């Protein structure tokens, strides 16, 4: 499956702050690769294959991450919508997602439960 | 354009989470 890079991770960040407004930066160097490379490598050793339980993780790990000085429940939400596209998954917004993001952030909603809502949403 | 059409479908939301 088409993952997303630390890099990308970066960039999409970056170019949220730009369009929506934020503060800039990484909380911490080498955060961003030491949190998406533990979801890649988890995804492989627990093979995982459904799409929305790994966007799920996605978005918790970033949520939860604080890679970035700001923005990051923006970067968690639309990282794991990047992700469903490009896996082929149709997405659109829906008035659930913020709400949704917020408890992920906060340590309220699991990966499961993340993962429940998106496969209703998208699936 | 990978993002700017992500952020396009995602606008309500993102703004309403700034
Ligand atoms: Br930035
Ligand atoms: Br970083
Ligand atoms: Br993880
Ligand atoms: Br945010
Ligand atoms: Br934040
Ligand atoms: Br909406
Ligand atoms: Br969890
Ligand atoms: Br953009
Ligand atoms: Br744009
Ligand atoms: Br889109």
């Amino acid at each position: 499956m088409r993952h997303i890079s630390p890099e990308e991770l970066i960039a999409l960040h970056d170019a949220n702050i730009s369009r929506y407004g934020g503060l800039p930066g990484m909380s911490d160097p080498g955060r961003a690769e030491a949190i998406i490379g533990r979801v890649q490598a988890r995804v492989a050793y627990e093979e995982i294959t459904d799409l929305f339980e790994v966007s799920a993780t996605y978005l918790v790990a970033t949520a939860r991450g604080y890679i970035f000085n700001d923005a990051n429940k923006r970067t968690a939400l639309n990282s794991a919508l990047l992700f469903l596209r490009r896996n082929g998954v149709q997405v659109f917004d829906s008035p659930e997602l913020a709400d949704l993001t917020v408890g992920a952030a906060t340590g309220e909603i699991s990966v499961s439960s993340v993962a429940d809502t998106l496969r209703r949403l998208y699936g | 354009a990978e993002f700017a059409s992500l952020f396009d479908t995602l606008d309500s939301t993102n703004k309403e989470m700034v």
